[PDB]
């Protein structure tokens, strides 16, 4: 129960994250939104393309 | 038959494998079944603070009620201190998970 | 009006595809995976 | 000419679903006596039912 | 009530046996009914129930049908609707209800 | 209802006619013990003739036997009721007698039988149980014609007044039949309309009805729609938990794990080209699905480099040249490839510009037909 729930706590909070650091900027590159994040290249990409699908 | 409290019992089982199964609608109606059973006979304190946390556990998981959900974990909580009871950590544990849920932490 | 005596005379939607593959994709991956 | 043409339902309420705690049983026969049958009318179709309209609430002095 | 003004007086006693079931099929028809619903069983298990009394009865199954995100009304969700629309609130003072022998 | 007959009998004879499978030691042993038990004299003799079978004279001489006795016995019965009993009686003499002419299979006996018993009767309930079992009978042998006319014929009939379970069972058969004829659309339609009240277990078991829910639903519906009713679908993820690979192939698509997606596609076709009602459709699933996937990646960029997508779905870089050449000359995708520097751009059409071309599309359509109109009624 716990792990289902935090999981999506950390889906959720990485998406506010994402938006917020993204909000002021038009096009960006990746590995900036992975410093300012402090994520992965691969999974900053991954979880922008859930995000756009 | 007899023995409403293994009836109680045995719907709150019924229950727990409906939302381990993930049929959430079916388990929250093993619930209700097991609840409204519930109030017609003797609950002690060992089942009512169980009711109360599969309760939490399924409103948690479906309903995005997750003051509800705290609400029925406190009482389990509280039940299984009274009993001394070995699980009582794993409702403190859902209880500081819905204070997260919330964004209040 | 006229028909032009002049001249001498499955239900699925099917629209090609009906190519000749290796399988469609049973031994194509299994070959892909094997090279990688 | 046909002029468009008031007492109650004016003045919007304040307290809110967040604002009321417990009473999820409540809630729950209310809505379904109240709001589904002007939101989601089709649910109702689906099984055949007449909604009920009329609902009664009990209890203490508050 | 003089013969002259109003000539008959049609009386309309609570629906009887069987009568329930021709309210119930009446009330019921416009619903999703299961292989296994004995109408005529939900008839007995209403005695002496008003024509209202069995439009709420499939009212109350069809709502409790709504509940669990299911478009099939069962016999023993009508046994439910039964029991929920014919509430019998009976006063508890026992004493009031010993002072006649 | 009744199982006239086993549909998995069909299963078995279809199993084996596939080339793979004609050797297949406990499918033959299966088959064979099915049909003694259920003593089917004429399909046992259309499949020995069919398969080339030596046949065994020692035992197929006892079960002739044996249903020359029954239908003996079914019809002086029937002749009885006749001289002694009423329509009441005589019908249901009818109906045993057509009950065993199809579980024995002798497919003209059991239409004759089932038909005159269907002109007898007048009761709305048994008359649908004759179409249901006329549907299976049609099902079983796949003969488009006669499942598609009993087809409104039931619906006619349960228009006509019906019931809910009879309901459902046409929508299930309605469902396998849109299976048959490549009609996915209505296929999943149907299933997850008819999932949470499986009661014809006739047909086949619920795990398989799940699974088939599973694949139509993937193959047919938008994101949206699949998230909202086959994910978070009660019953539709409680099966899942049994059939572990199923959940994998659902779940790969939707959380956007593809390499994953393709290893369960795989195991997807070879799946149903072993079954029986889905064989003469596995190469346009597989296709379909793999264009679903390139579709589902492709929709979140303008630029995807060849290889990366090729790490992505678990394959190469040449695999993946040939299939994107292949469907986007199809038509199918929305994506150019430069191979020099191997890049894969998107050329989406913006909103405007796709509403524009089905304006032209659609418009030419109406034009025509208005043009002949106008054409031939003026003059």
């Amino acid at each position: 129960i716990i792990s289902t729930h935090l999981a999506k706590l950390y889906d959720n909070l990485l998406e506010q994250n994402l938006i917020r650091v993204i909000e002021p900027f038009s096009r960006v590159q990746i590995e900036h939104i992975s410093s300012l994040i402090k994520l992965s290249k691969a999974d900053v990409e991954r979880k922008l393309s859930q995000m756009i699908l | 038959m007899d023995d409403k409290a293994l009836l109680v019992e045995v719907q709150l089982l019924e229950s727990k494998t409906y939302h381990a199964l993930s049929n959430l609608p079916k388990a929250r109606a093993a619930l209700t079944s097991a609840r409204t059973t519930a109030n017609a006979i003797y609950c002690p304190p060992k089942l009512q603070a169980t009711l109360d946390m599969q309760s939490g556990i399924i409103h948690a998981a479906e309903e995005k009620d997750w003051k509800t959900a705290y609400s029925y974990f406190y009482e389990a909580f509280e039940g299984y201190d009274s009993i001394d009871s070995p699980k009582a950590i794993t409702s403190l544990k859902y209880m500081l998970l819905c204070k997260i849920m919330l964004n209040t932490p | 009006d006229d028909e032009f005596e002049e001249f001498p005379a499955h239900v699925w939607e099917d629209n090609w595809d009906d190519d000749n593959v290796e399988d469609d994709f049973s031994n194509q991956l299994r070959a892909e995976l094997e090279k990688h | 000419d046909v002029l468009p043409p008031m007492l109650t339902s004016d003045q919007k309420p304040d307290v809110m679903y967040a604002d009321i705690g417990g009473m999820d049983i409540q809630k729950q026969e209310v809505r379904e006596a109240v709001e589904l049958p002007l939101t989601h009318f089709e649910l109702y179709k689906q099984i055949g039912i007449d909604p009920p309209r009329g609902v009664l609430m009990y209890g203490p002095p508050g | 009530l003089r013969p002259g003004r109003i000539d008959r007086k049609i009386e309309f006693p609570p629906p009887n046996e069987e009568a329930r079931l021709d309210i119930l099929k009446i009330h019921s028809r416009k619903m999703n009914l299961t292989r296994g619903i004995n109408l005529r069983k939900i008839a007995e298990l209403m005695p002496g129930a008003s024509g209202a009394e069995v439009k709420g009865v499939c009212t109350e199954a069809g709502m409790y049908a709504l509940r669990e995100r299911r478009v099939h009304v069962t016999q023993e969700d009508f046994e439910m609707a039964v029991a929920k629309v014919m509430q019998k609130d009976s006063e508890k003072n026992m004493s009031i209800k010993k002072l006649w022998k | 209802l009744p199982k006239n007959p086993d549909l998995r009998i069909a299963q078995l004879r279809f199993l084996l006619s596939l080339p793979e499978h004609r050797g297949d030691a406990a499918v033959r042993d299966e088959l064979m013990a099915a049909v003694r038990d259920n003593n089917m004299a004429p399909y046992y003799e259309a499949l020995c003739k069919s398969l080339d079978w030596q046949i065994d004279v020692d035992l197929l001489n006892k079960m002739k036997k044996a249903n020359e006795d029954e239908l003996k016995r079914l019809d002086e019965e029937l002749e009885d009721a006749e001289k002694n009993l009423g329509e009441s009686e005589i019908r249901d003499a009818m109906m045993a007698k057509a009950e065993y002419l199809c579980r024995i299979g002798d497919k003209e006996g059991a239409l004759t039988a089932f038909r005159k018993t269907y002109d007898k009767t007048v009761a709305l309930g048994h008359r649908l149980d004759i179409v249901f079992y006329l549907l299976r009978i049609g099902l079983f042998y796949m003969d488009n014609d006669l499942i598609t006319r009993n087809t409104e014929k039931a619906k006619s009939l349960i228009e006509e007044g019906g019931d809910w379970d009879r309901r459902n069972r046409l929508k299930v058969y309605q469902g396998l039949y849109c299976v048959a004829i490549r009609d996915f659309k209505q296929a999943a339609e149907l299933f997850l309309d008819t999932v949470s009240t499986f009661t014809s277990y006739e047909l086949m078991d619920y795990k398989t009805f799940v699974t088939y829910t599973v694949y139509v639903s993937m193959i047919a519906l938008e994101r949206p729609d699949l998230r909202e009713k086959v994910i978070k679908g009660a019953e539709i993820l409680e099966v899942l938990h049994s059939l572990p690979a199923v959940r994998q192939y659902l779940f790969s698509l939707y959380e956007c794990r593809y390499s994953v997606f393709f290893q369960s596609l795989a195991v997807v076709e070879q799946e149903m080209k072993k079954d029986w009602l889905f064989a003469p459709h596995y190469r346009y699933y597989v296709r379909e699905m793999r264009i679903h996937a390139y579709s589902q990646l492709l929709e979140s960029y303008r630029s995807l480099t060849l290889g990366y997508m090729a790490e992505a779905f678990g394959v190469g870089v040449e695999f993946i040249d040939q299939e994107l050449s292949r469907f986007i000359a199809a038509g199918r995708l929305h994506c150019k490839i430069d191979k020099v520097n191997e890049i894969v751009e998107t050329n989406r059409p913006d909103s405007k510009n796709w509403q524009y071309q089905e304006t032209i599309k659609k418009g030419d359509l109406l034009l025509n037909r208005v043009q002949k109109l106008s054409r031939v009624i003026n003059m």
